[PDB]
């Protein structure tokens, strides 16, 4: 159909933004996390 | 209230019937409490009644996680029943409860009353607040996976932090003949018990690989962990105890398994009622 | 409507009391009669007072079986009136049936919860186990053979007076009675395990887990009330409902 | 005088027919004897053979409470295939006979004849009563629930009154260098056994929570509780040794059980025959 | 009438005599060179006594394997002929096929029961079980070969020569023959436990317990015979009951 | 012919490489944190080194799995779109199942044999196992619940993309995936044995064997493998052979 | 040069469904390669690791004898879920060329370039032979049982005689102290284990009921015997292993169990394609 | 019917005597036995 | 038929041999190895 090809080619580039904004996020957290010593 | 007359009109019952059906329920609910106190004491009492007992059998390492293993089976089994047959959400509290009074009753009459024992001293205590939150899990995920992972893990955890309110002022320091001792020792030694010596109780030792201040966080997940897979086989165990079939005969003398089936539940029965 | 067309209780509350009686006669011979006269199982007093009991319960309860069970079995349905029978008296049957149940299920209370602890108790207000402890008497002779009379009763009756049980043999129930019934033969592994190197100290003993795993199949009142509720569901279809009888006789034929 | 012309009529057998059936009795039924002979004399002997073998092993405690169980398995297994398939009630006479067969040919040509032991020091003894008691319960009864009840504690209680009148007149006491011994014990000490000491007999010790004169009963009970479950554990056993399927396979490979049926045991195969 | 037609017993008269003389010589070997030149393993003469048996034994078990089976699978039928097989002929080839099953339980008889007790009154007279004593030689490497033989044997001429063998797979007669098969590689198990902490002064040690559980196999009898008696009944009933040959062919096709 | 249609690898590639590179990271750390800071557990250092880095996995593990389960099930496919889907999208997302089930299987392989054969090398340059040592941080805490996140992830997609998944529930994926995430609640076993009367010297000892019972359960990635099989055959049916879309829809049904 | 385009078709494959199926086989074979590598390394380390990290843990009695039934199990499922599904006869070979894998890439980043070991006193070593001529007797016997019966005396026999050429130079004698012992044992003592004493080693320690000059062909047999069994039993598992069913449910929500088939697999389907 | 009206009238009248006759025999038949002492 | 009469009159014939020639045999190949000592 043509929803395919949409809701599709929309979940590519939804899924590869969820993956580059928890990369760098999971890095950054965990640094705040290593360097401030929290606990 | 709740939705008992969309229930019932859904089952469509004449109120002659509805009545036969509350008589039914008036019957046999009590039968079923009165099986539990009698089956499910007699398996906790003889797997582990022991620490349950007496005060100074209250350790750390194997009181936490025999408790728990133990009480997890009748309860899954019970709940199986319940939630696949009925949809009824109360089968592990049904169990503990009917487990704590047939204790309360016989640490009354027997240990108390004939036995002369002090009724401190004989505190089951509970296992209430894992059963509870056991039977709530299992209501809002309605998965039994999910529900023996989760409730497994708090029906192993919530334990002794349910349990320390009523036996940790028991532990206690006393100091008696330049000896050490808690308070549980102290009246363990105290009232004689001619059949029970010291050297019997199976309670923590200590070891030279041991963390003393983790142990019973240890003991908190070990008995958790068992009682997921627990759980999961009495859950199975509950399908053969379900297992409701007649050995039937006829003609060269061969016997086959056959089902009572219920009418009402056929494809078309129910419209045929009306 | 009419009640008692369905519906009697008679018969289950005289059973219910006359077991809390014989039960609360129990508790009053131990606490009379144990530390006077059941301390030293020797003196001539503690055979006068225990064994006495002891043959007192092995004179009645054989019986108390055969009474019950030749009432039940020579007052039996033939297999034309259990064919032809009334649905109001199958319902009736039904709940007496139940009521059988609850007997059988009330002296398997008394006899593996309430004198059990009971026993616990005494095992520590004396030096060891002994065989006719007062504890005993009132429970492995007593309590014992009490509650399995009354599981055989209670199938007896189902499949004498229940078409079903007397068709079929129901699955759920024989092992339903059979595991009480099995664990008084099990006081042979209690005793020889206390009397060698199986250990006596700890009532929580692996010895005492064959009581455990024959109380196990306790648990099969699943299937007995799945059975129930089945007959009880089509019996409300064919009186009330005006449905057909042929629900009541197609699912357990050859 | 039996009935035997009214079986053959019923089974529509020829004459020919009548006489190739005798055949196969005749030479299935010798097969099936050695056959019972050499499995339940290596399972006995492998199980429970050394209170059998020596005079001095058959104790209180354990040769009347291990030799039962050991020997209630392959009579029930041989019960369930006999009446089950046939109506024939001499299953556990006929295992306890073949057992017994097979242990005095060893006893006289193996212990005797090669390892010079005398005869007298090697009596097994009989296990024979129990076996005849648990087929008559189960002739008369017919159902081999109350078969298993019954005849299980028949075949428990009777193992040691049975062997008495055996292994009674061994019990005598004797002095020897001023110290007491059974007549079994100084029977077992004069006749070296150089891979057999003493201290490896598995034979009763006493203790603290004995009573003496009770010992032999709780071995009578005890071996009788046991007995009631193995039957029972091992007919079903029997229903595992009666499974007679093939696999047979075709076209895309795939195997398939099959089982080949009596054609006389159809619906209305024997009217058709005429 | 003819019973030569369905009926022939020299194979397994000759077999049962052959394997009876065997055993009878065991005997007498077993008797005549035990004490004499068994009782030291280190020995010259045990080794050309005792090994010399052993090395008769492994030439001779499996020539006779090579023998018994290759004979069995040359002269075999083709399917062709065993589709239009003669009914009494086919009653004379069950008969040959339980005689092969008794001379596989004779054999079974002799390594299990009797070389077995001949085997712990020789544990007795030793200081020590060995590996090559004068008991082992007879049995482990001689008794136990010989039945595993006449078992695949017995198999071998039944799905040679018996169609329904030929077609499916004879559950029941597989564990009955693998049974006792499998008993001779528990003598690894045997030897490891006597020679390291599995303990050897008894005789019913747990390391002997491989051999009962191995030998339960044999009890799988009942469907081998339940087999044989559903095929003979079928013949008997094709045969003289002048009934349909579609019986012998319906039940066990894909 | 156009390969676009029915196969995609680049979410696959991206997460194997970014998981060989957490792996390369974790082994970094222990080989930077653990001889000086890692040797005594009371230690300030040990504390800000150690319990930081367990502190990061608590506080990003279920961040992860937050993620990729709430990113799994909000794009999700209704009923209406998983009965008219495209059979080459449909062979497209069972590769993405396949890639999903290959990113939760190097998860297991880095959690189970790379990370524990490291911690048996730690368990024998230290006195005695600890709880948070260097190693157990890296795995217990960080490659155990990595693959169980993956392995959810892996069926949330294929019961979210994949009707039949969405349909009946793939046995042997629920114990394929359920076996290593037990494994990490058997980290109790494994203290509590540690700690206790059930010794620690082995690495092989009884109370390790939690782990492998718990991941037998990978091996039902022969039933899986079999489900996806069949119906890739299914799909290359319907897609090239022109044969009916029947098949896709037959066989899971109620 | 082997049958390959017969294969394509007979299977009746387009160009294109050759490509898909090429991907299929390269996506999916690495991924049960690292599975094999994962899983197996663990079942083998966590139940006969021990042996198999140290040079002086290999010995006469329990490495020879745990390290082949401990290899047997994956191998026997692994080599049932490829035989029956696909008839491909390296399952064995596979799983012990992964463990293989595994151990080597934990031993030289685990043992050496963490832990400072050796590597010389950190090899494994091999079971390969064993598993290769299970591999050549499934193919050439085709048939599981006989497969069941020579592959696993050659998996049990095989081990120790593949082994010698390794770990039979580490046997050499030394002195130390005026005290012998063997190269491993003095390799082992130099190299300290602060988590493994000397007292920890399951190894032969002599008996006076062994023969000393048979000890290593006794584990060979026995290693073998058992074998026999668990090749069997884990046959069998792998039926288990391969079962693939969906809980569908409709209606009164009734679960049941549901097999999706193979459409090329039926009576006529590959005949309609064309 | 009738009889099964019947049947059922005279096994109530009946099951409530075999119950007081029992009753009054076993407690009486265990004290002859209690008070006499009987082994 | 008739060849079954004649392959079954043909294997009673060849079966009865291949035990004479193997009875023989064996004991005759059992002796050179009894008496000749071989290993
Ligand atoms: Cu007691
Ligand atoms: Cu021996
Ligand atoms: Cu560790």
């Amino acid at each position: 159909d043509a929803a395919t090809t949409q809701r599709e080619i929309e979940k590519n580039s939804g899924a590869w933004k969820v993956i580059l904004v928890s990369t760098a996020a999971f890095i950054v957290i965990g640094a705040i996390i290593w360097f401030g010593g929290i606990g | 209230i709740f939705r008992t007359e969309e229930i019932l009109k859904a089952a469509k019952m004449p109120p002659e019937a509805v009545h036969m059906s509350r008589l039914i329920d008036a019957v046999y609910f009590p039968i079923l409490i009165i099986l539990l106190v009698g089956t499910y004491h007699m398996h906790f009492m003889l797997l582990a009644g022991d620490w349950d007992f007496w005060m100074d059998w209250k350790d750390r390492q194997w009181w936490p996680v025999v408790t728990p293993i133990v009480g997890i089976t009748y309860c899954s089994a019970i709940m199986y029943y319940l939630w696949v047959n009925y949809r009824q959400p109360f089968g592990a509290t049904l169990c503990v409860v009917c487990l704590l009074i047939g204790e309360w009753l016989t640490r009354y009459w027997g240990f108390y009353w004939w036995s002369h024992y002090p009724i401190n001293f004989v505190t089951p205590g509970i296992m209430l607040p894992g059963a509870l939150m056991l039977d709530f899990t299992l209501y809002l995920t309605r998965n039994w996976l999910v529900t023996a992972l989760v409730g497994g893990g708090f029906f192993g955890l919530l334990f002794y932090p349910g349990n320390w309110p009523i036996f940790g002022p028991t532990h206690l320091p006393i100091v008696v003949e330049g000896t050490l001792l808690s308070m549980a020792d102290y009246m363990g030694h105290l009232y004689v018990r001619t059949g029970t010596p010291e050297y019997v109780r199976h309670i923590e030792q200590g070891s030279l690989r041991t963390f003393g201040g983790h142990t019973t966080v240890i003991a908190a997940f070990f008995s958790a962990f068992v009682s997921m897979l627990m759980f999961t086989v009495w859950w199975y165990l509950g399908k053969v105890y379900c297992t409701a079939f007649f050995y039937v005969k006829g003609k060269r003398g061969r016997i086959v398994h056959r089902n009572d089936v219920t009418a009402f539940g056929e494809e078309g029965f129910p419209e045929g009622i009306k | 409507y009419d009640m008692s067309l369905w519906y009697d209780s008679k018969f289950y509350k005289f059973g219910m009391i006359t077991m809390l009686l014989v039960a609360i006669f129990w508790v009053w011979y131990q606490r009379y009669f144990a530390y006077s006269h059941g301390m030293d199982s020797m003196e001539p007093e503690f055979d006068r007072v225990w064994m006495g009991l002891w043959r007192v319960h092995m004179a009645i309860m054989p019986l108390f079986a055969l009474v019950t069970w030749g009432w039940i079995l020579k007052t039996r349905d033939t297999k034309e009136q259990l064919d032809n029978l009334d649905p109001k008296l199958e319902i009736k049957r039904y709940f007496y049936y139940m009521m059988w149940l609850g007997v059988y299920i009330f002296g398997v209370y008394w006899g593996g919860s309430f004198f059990t602890e009971q026993d616990a108790s005494w095992h520590q207000v004396i030096i060891r186990d002994t065989s006719f402890t007062p504890s005993h008497v009132v429970m492995f002779y007593g309590s014992f053979p009490m509650y399995i009379v009354c599981g055989v009763a209670t199938y007896l009756y189902a499949m004498t007076r229940l078409p079903l049980f007397s068709r079929g043999i129901s699955f759920p129930l024989v092992m339903a009675i059979a595991g009480p019934l099995m664990i008084l033969p099990n006081v042979g592994l209690n005793e020889w395990g206390h009397a060698f190197w199986f250990m006596e100290e700890l009532f929580s003993a692996p010895l005492h887990w064959g009581f455990v795993v024959l109380g196990w199949a306790g648990l099969f009142q699943g299937g007995v009330a799945a059975q129930i509720i089945t007959r009880y569901s089509n019996l409300t279809d064919v009186v009330w409902n005006n449905q057909s009888k042929e629900i009541l006789n197609n699912r357990i034929v050859a």
